[PDB]
RNA sequence: UAUUCCCCAUGAACGAGGAAUUCCCAGUAAGUGCGGGUCAUAAGCUUGCGUUGAUUAAGUCCCUGCCCUUUGUACACACCGCC
RNA sequence: GUGAAAUUCUUGGACCGGCGCAAGACGGACCAGAGCGAAAGCAUUUGCCAAGAAUGUUUUCAUUAAUCAAGAACGAAAGUCGGAGGUUCGAAGACGAUCAGAUACCGUCGUAGUUCCGACCAUAAACGAUGCCGACUGGCGAUGCGGCGGCGUUAUUCCCAUGACCCGCCGGGCAGCUUCCGGGAAACCAAAGUCUUUGGGUUCCGGGGGGAGUAUGGUUGCAAAGCUGAAACUUAAAGGAAUUGACGG
């Protein structure tokens, strides 16, 4: 009979230290009552922030993730779930006469995290190029990929989350594939293109205090 | 205003977020709006709840109506920015959301809302699933 | 259903030397067709090709070049 | 009599090309065959940008472009105007329509 | 619950419409917000530089 | 089987008209009479004339058609075609 | 969901929003008058297996070649057989509409099939409606692969390479524009030219329209059907390409 806003209480979700701005926004919930609680409800919550509401500078085409993971009162305490772009960035970038190169890699963190990492690069023309197109051979698209690779494994395979993040951030990743395919063939618009987590390690809640916390 | 208990305790000037998820297909328009994780419905009005013709539910004037009522009751909420989420139907089917997006942001705007990050989550297949026609198509 | 040559040939009977124009039957036949069918699809135009069908059709009736004639 | 050199389609070198599906009716097209359009057209749609732009929560932001493809049969680009009969002379001209620009 | 009465004056005429002629396109101004435009439907004869009164102001004109 | 007219009686339908459909934009439509033709006898017809005098519109190609260009055609007695 | 609706699903809570899980398909945008393949055909990453064209070559053999009745390999889709699997679509079928009717077009559901493995079938507007091999006969600008040669720009790196671009040349490709080469009934075609000034080599194949790719015999196939294939009889035109009109929902 009653509306069911009478029962519901809100909540606040806080991102981790990586990002300088702290408060994401505000959740609600029902409150507690019978055999189901508000914090198990609660839980497991993914709110796909934009970076630029996380990082008062930064670009606007990225986007994080953040499941939350626990409750502390009136704060939901979130942790990194994955990374994406944009959709009209990803279709602004693909057009024709040039080719897309495009590579993915499972890894694991020091502490874990194992990931799925894609990119995603396209040929550049050049400034005094009179050609209408720009095509990569066969074996520069294949070494270009094999490049993205290795660079991707051997960035996130040494570090743990927060630094992860941390790259991901600025995207140096991105500018390093960038800067080392230029001997190959010249790439423009090289991004990490998302993060996908598949598989977590059994929620230390002092690991989440040391990411929320100094 | 206010409850006090429908509403966050919040400042004055600071504002509280909700998306918007406008499904603007043919045949019918969505002005659903969801908490920031999209988990927990704030409220939902739809096209065909205005108009008692079967054919005008995607027509802009029942957007224009379910996006002002959706913008009144989310007002009494607390709710006062939004991001918005537009959508055609897409997969299989057709991409350009339907003649009820139209109305439906602009009255959200024009209703008293502060607007935050637009965006398109239209589903798009990587080439999935063969769609219904037959071969030759639907021959009308 | 309407009996086309049969109404035809009644009014060629009813008629001076058994002739008529074909204006003047085209008229009398379009008529006796409004006034006793009970379908109503057919248009104007599938009604006058259907007579002339009937007219410049049919052995027990001739044309004189601009009328009809009943043979025997 | 042949009406066209090519024979209404893009395939030179090769025997099959992929079909794919006209966006307004769902007929099969050869791929080569199909009118092929981009559209990059705003979200906002400009008759209504100032109502957004004075409701929006930041100082400066730039909205979205909405990207589609669209692949039409003939007979859906002749009935939706997207092509017209030419003659002759005019139908071996391959230029596209110029951009309107002023 | 309607929004009030809105007087609109008549900027250039935009030509005519309705499948007999009969309709115009007119771009009115609101004349409280004058930075304010939009595109309206009008039968009768216009003769741009008059007021108009809008029942339900915020509704479209397509282009034509 | 009343030419027309006059007088006294008689005092019928008709209460604004279904589906359809005609004509018309300014001294116009409509109202209202008056001449001419026909005429021995004679206008509910027509052809002219004044008199009173508007509503709406200055548009479109939707319906019915016309003109011009490109286009398709197995029609040329020409789509009421051919089959 | 539609022109409009209804069949259909829905307070036993559909549709919408979130997080997951599973299943089988399918590989968007990039993707082009681009590539490869004898055709049919071929597009997510990586690895393995054998193959191939073109190019380069002052390498070998030395006429070993071209086209080919009989014979052989492959051959879209649909179809058949057996075994897996069945998401989506969807012949048959049912219903709802529309209609004078509506066993249709439109809508809802849905069998076989669509997918994989193994075996058949041998047909397509299987088309460039154009046999293959070779020679000669205009111009131009691009494009794909290989090679050669040049001012400069860019990358590592500071140099020589090697990549990205720029300016050309040669060879083999898919094509384009232009031309009173010439041809053609013309549309058009740089091949459909080099044809009464008629002969480079060779295979298949047509002889007015129908009957008819039918009958019959043979032969292949599980079948469906494929291949080979008449005659009686009938008929004065059937066609091609252009022109003028008329008509065009
Ligand atoms: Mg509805
Ligand atoms: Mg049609
Ligand atoms: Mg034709
Ligand atoms: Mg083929
Ligand atoms: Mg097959
Ligand atoms: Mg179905
Ligand atoms: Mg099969
Ligand atoms: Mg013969
Ligand atoms: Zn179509």
């Amino acid at each position: 009979v009653v509306d069911p806003f009478s029962k519901k209480d809100w909540y606040d979700v806080k991102a981790p230290a990586m990002f300088n701005i702290r408060n994401i926004g505000k959740t609600l919930v029902t409150r507690t009552q019978g055999t189901k609680i508000a914090s198990d409800g609660l839980k497991g919550r993914v709110f796909e922030v934009s970076l630029a509401d996380l990082q008062n500078d930064e670009v606007a085409f990225r986007k994080f993730k953040l499941i939350t993971e626990d409750v502390q009162g009136k704060n939901c305490l979130t942790n990194f779930h994955g990374m994406d772009l944009t959709r009209d960035k990803m279709c602004s970038m693909v057009k024709k006469w040039q080719t897309m190169i495009e590579a993915h890699v499972d890894v694991k963190t020091t502490d874990g995290y194992l990931l799925r990492l894609f990119c995603v690069g396209f040929t550049k023309k050049r400034n005094n190029q009179i050609r209408k197109t720009s095509y990569a051979q066969h074996q520069q698209v294949r070494q270009i990929r094999k490049k993205m690779m290795e660079i991707m494994t051997r960035e996130v395979q040494t570090n743990d989350l927060k630094e992860v993040v941390n790259k991901l951030i600025p995207d140096s990743i991105g500018k390093d594939i960038e800067k080392a395919c230029q001997s190959i063939y010249p790439l423009h618009d090289v991004f990490v293109r998302k993060v996908k987590m598949l598989k977590k390690p059994k929620f230390e809640l002092g690991k989440l205090m040391e990411l929320h916390g100094e | 205003e206010q409850v006090i208990s429908l509403g966050p305790q919040v400042a004055e000037g600071e504002n509280v977020f909700g998306v918007c998820h406008i499904f603007a297909s043919f045949n019918d328009t969505f002005v659903h709006v969801t908490d920031l994780s999209g988990k927990e419905t704030i409220c939902r009005v739809t096209g065909g709840m205005k108009v008692k013709a079967d054919r005008d539910e995607s027509s802009p004037y029942a957007a224009m109506l379910a996006a002002q009522d959706v913008a009144q009751r989310c007002k009494e909420l607390g709710i006062t920015a939004l991001h918005i989420k537009l959508r055609a139907t897409g997969g299989n089917r057709t991409k350009t959301p339907g003649p009820g997006a139209q109305s439906a942001l602009r009255a959200l705007a024009r209703s008293g809302m502060k607007i935050g990050r637009i965006e398109d989550v239209t589903p798009i297949p990587s080439d999935s699933t063969r769609r219904k026609g037959g071969r030759r198509g639907r021959r009308l | 259903k309407f009996n086309w040559k049969g109404t035809i040939k009644a009014i060629l009977k009813q008629a001076p030397d058994n002739e008529i124009t074909i204006k003047k039957l085209r008229k009398k036949v379009l008529a006796q067709y409004y006034t006793v069918t009970d379908e109503h699809h057919r248009s104007e135009e599938e009604l006058l090709v259907i007579f002339n069908k009937k007219i410049s059709k049919n052995p027990t009736f001739k044309l004189l070049k601009d009328k009809v004639k009943l043979v025997k | 009599t042949k009406k066209r050199r090519n024979n209404g389609r893009a395939k030179k070198g090769r025997g099959h090309v992929q079909p794919i599906r006209c966006t307004n009716c769902a007929r099969c097209v050869p791929k080569d065959k199909a009118i092929k359009k981009f559209v990059i057209r705003n979200i906002v749609e400009a008759a209504a940008v100032r109502d957004i732009s004075e409701a929006s929560v930041f100082d400066a932001y730039v909205l979205p472009k909405l990207y589609v493809k669209l692949h039409y049969c003939v007979s859906c680009a002749i009935h939706s105007k997207v092509v017209r009969n030419r003659s002759r002379e005019a139908r071996k001209d391959r230029t596209p329509p110029p951009r309107f620009r002023p | 619950r309607v929004q009030p009465i809105k007087l609109a004056r008549v900027t250039k005429v935009l030509g005519r419409t309705g499948s007999q002629g009969q309709c115009t396109q007119v771009r009115v101004e609101f004349m409280d917000d004058t930075s304010r435009s939009i595109i309206r439907n009008v039968k009768g004869p216009v003769r741009e530089g008059d007021v108009l009164t809008l029942l339900e102001s915020e509704r479209e004109a397509r282009r034509l």
